[PDB]
């Protein structure tokens, strides 16, 4: 049932949050489904934002270790947040559009916040990590999403993140792909001071009816020119780094396994190192799944298009 | 009849997705709240340049049906009027929109609360159950018409173009993407042809229409439309695209690397199946 | 009193604009920066701007650690 | 009476209340005990968002109501 996840179950979402599983385990949320109007809205933000930051809140719910988000709303930023943080004037428009939901419908409460890194990339700075920490000692389930409206452009496909921060003095696992991103001088000292203090969680969506008709209608809409060459992919960067960063983690496994070969009896060296070598091997096959689409988009066209008749 | 005959549209109406997502979110979440598509009423936000008006933005209206009449609080929208100023003030009302099919006796009713509001508010109709290949939205406007010697109001279609931002486009056509591709690569090229299929069907439809025209100018209709029919045939010059040695070298260049690309794919996924197995084939008979 | 309240009022006009662009930098590249970033530049007097981030250096939030610059806080 | 505003500090902080007095005046308290200032602080309680001008007595909000407010942070 496509349309299940949109069923609002008041006295389930008490439930869950009177159980609190999250304070059991600091990975507890692994998944972040987002509906595609709250990725339409956020990016549009983003890019209304231009060169500048811009945030706003999620609205969404939680369904085991997944995150789920449905809306999002610009709160009242006079002079360009001339007082502290984005939000002046924020709760009053927040809490009244709120209760304007309880009254037309809308019963999806706060599940976290977006920022907007316009050509810099997605991840999280300082100043996020402690915003973030925050809102994980009062609003425990809530999760930090990054946008960038210019790598939007510049990659083809929305560069987006989604991040929870872990508490103050605790040390993440050795498990970490930790996939790798061009971040500018001016931004890599204080990525790399902050990087290990969060993780990012798997982003995923679920077609739907919003998906369904936005998708059909915007798509014949622009696409008359189906062209766009074919390979927006044909820019090294993306690819390049993506293959190096697949280098750097089947090397270090290697590494690892070859100091485990000498100790006879570790099994959890075995696991991870397997499970290490198979995210590996499926985020190689989707890479190439994904260029083997594009290859197929352009030779149809193509033939299709020289010589016909 | 609610409909006006013979009215042509005085106005220009340009429409975001984003005024079409919002509808179809609202109708959505009222279907699932109270079983049957009930019935949904917003408002229409955006800017108006003369007789130029374009709907960016659309949030959803109370509505109270008392005495078999739909009543909108116009006090929660005017309450909203302000909310939506704190955040944005370049946008203006435009007017209201709502789901269903062909106007009913109940729409006249809503329109003439929003007529009060505002100078000039537009109405918007959108249909979730629709069954042909069309966009179920249309514009219509307020118009008076003397009817039986009454001045009636009736509803005048306009016709209404999408406007879209750069940003819009790249932001919705990664939404294509993500449904293009599943998350578990779930219906790989399933929507992928299909959106191939649908570009060659808009072509396909084209070029019908061009051989209909000429085949009806075979028999009547004008005997030589100039322009077209010149045009009409430099350009089917350009069906074979044709091409030379580099042209052909560099297409099979690029097949050639993506095919080598899809080789080290397939030889990674075999390699992870191949070390699954051996993980396996060290437990069931094989110690250390 | 004339020049004790116009240095008071271009002081207070210098902190609120840079807490704006807030962006780390090494001792010379971002002070220039947030200058060419203002309405209408010459009001910033960089005299001030840089004896009042060197009088940010008591608290955290750019501390502005006092040789090496180069530990600016940057976490709020 | 003592009322427990949740203020967010990870538990609600009880300060003095009169009845008469506006409920304005509770987010100056708040923000003696945090740091947010009244104009980002919205006082939230029962799940209606409480006034600025109307009176702590016309909510009927006792020695033992607590509330929940949305404040702030510092940002910049
Ligand atoms: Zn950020």
């Amino acid at each position: 049932s496509i349309d299940e996840i949109y069923k609002y179950d008041k006295k389930q979402q008490q439930e869950i949050l009177a159980a609190k599983p999250w304070t059991k385990d600091h990975h507890y949320f692994k998944y972040c489904k987002i509906s595609a109007l709250a990725l339409l809205k956020m990016v549009m933000h983003a890019r209304s934002g231009g060169n500048l930051e811009v945030m706003g809140l999620m609205l969404g719910k939680v369904d085991g270790e997944t995150m789920i988000i449905m809306d999002s709303f610009a709160l009242p930023v006079e002079g360009t947040e001339t007082r502290v943080n984005a939000q002046a004037a924020a709760y009053e428009y927040m809490a009244a559009y709120i209760e304007n939901a309880k009254q037309v419908g809308r019963l999806e409460n706060a599940i976290g916040w977006y920022a907007s890194h316009p050509g810099y990339g997605c991840w999280l700075s300082g100043i996020d990590v402690s915003t973030q920490m925050l809102n994980q000692q009062f609003q425990e389930p809530f999760v930090a999403v990054v946008i960038d409206p210019t790598r939007t452009i510049s990659a083809g496909k929305v560069n987006l993140g989604a991040f929870r921060t872990y508490p103050k003095g605790y040390k993440p696992p050795d498990e970490g792909p930790s996939e790798y991103q061009t971040i500018p001088l001016n931004k890599i000292e204080d990525f790399g001071v902050h990087c290990k203090q969060y993780y990012a969680l798997e982003v995923s969506y679920f077609k739907s009816s919003l998906d369904r008709k936005l998708l059909e209608l915007l798509w014949n809409k622009y696409w008359v020119n189906t062209l766009s060459s074919s390979s927006l992919l044909t820019n090294a960067d993306y690819t390049t780094g993506q293959v190096f960063d697949l280098s750097e983690k089947l090397e270090q496994s290697e590494a690892q396994l070859g100091r485990g070969s000498f100790m006879l009896g570790l099994e959890t060296h075995d696991r991870k190192s397997e499970d290490k070598l198979a995210k590996a091997t499926r985020d190689s096959c989707k890479t190439t799944i994904e260029a083997i689409h594009g290859l197929m988009s352009q030779v149809i066209k193509d033939k299709l298009f020289n010589q016909i008749n | 009849s609610v409909m006006a005959c013979g009215v042509t549209g005085s106005v220009s109406v340009a429409l975001h997705p984003l005024v079409i997502l919002n509808i179809s979110d609202h109708w959505i979440r009222m279907r699932s709240q109270e079983g049957r598509p009930v019935q949904v009423i917003g408002a229409l936000i955006g800017k108006q340049e003369g007789r130029n008006i374009e709907v960016m933005n659309s949030f959803e209206l109370l509505s109270h049906t008392v005495e078999e009449k739909i009543i909108i609080d116009k006090e929660y929208y005017y309450t909203k009027e302000e909310q939506f100023k704190q955040v944005f003030k370049e946008l203006e009302f435009l007017g209201w929109y709502t789901t269903g099919g062909p106007p009913d006796p109940s729409d006249i009713h809503v329109h003439k609360q929003v007529c009060e509001i505002i100078e000039s508010p537009l109405f918007l109709k959108l249909n979730p159950m629709t069954k042909h290949t069309d966009l179920p939205v249309s514009v219509f406007e307020s118009v008076i018409d003397i009817i039986n010697g009454e001045a009636t109001m009736l509803f005048a279609e306009l016709t209404y173009t999408l406007a879209t931002e750069e940003a819009e486009r790249i932001g919705v056509d990664h939404v294509a993407r993500m449904t293009a591709t599943g998350s578990g690569e779930n219906s790989t090229v399933a929507e992928h042809l299909i959106a191939q299929h649908s570009a060659i069907k808009m072509l396909h439809s084209r070029v019908k229409l061009i051989l209909e025209y000429v085949k009806a100018s075979e028999a009547g209709e004008v005997p030589f439309n100039h322009e077209i029919l010149r045009e009409a045939y430099a350009l089917c010059h350009c069906l074979p695209v044709l091409s030379t040695d580099k042209f052909k070298t560099d297409f099979y260049d690029q097949c050639n690397d993506v095919g080598l690309m899809a080789y080290l794919g397939t030889i990674t996924k075999t390699c992870n199946t191949m070390n699954q197995f051996v993980n396996k084939f060290n437990v069931l008979y094989d110690r250390q | 009193q004339k020049v004790d309240d116009d240095r008071k009022h271009e002081i207070e006009a210098a902190i609120v604009r840079i807490m704006k662009s807030r962006k780390k930098m090494q001792h010379n590249v971002l002070v220039a920066e947030v200058t060419q970033q203002l309405k209408a530049r010459f009001l910033p007097s960089p005299v001030v701007i840089k004896k009042r981030i060197e009088g940010l250096i008591e608290r955290e939030y750019l501390a502005r650690t006092p040789e090496d610059r180069k530990v600016y806080t940057y976490v709020a | 009476m003592l009322i427990k505003v949740k203020t967010l500090t990870g538990k609600e902080i009880e300060i003095d209340i009169e009845p008469t007095d506006k409920v304005e005046r509770i987010k100056e308290r708040v923000e003696e005990k945090e740091g947010i200032p009244p104009q980002q602080q919205r006082l939230i309680y029962s799940g209606k968002q409480m006034n600025d001008e109307k009176t702590a007595a016309d909510y009927k909000i006792l020695g033992g109501s607590v509330l929940h407010l949305v404040l702030a942070l510092r940002g910049g």
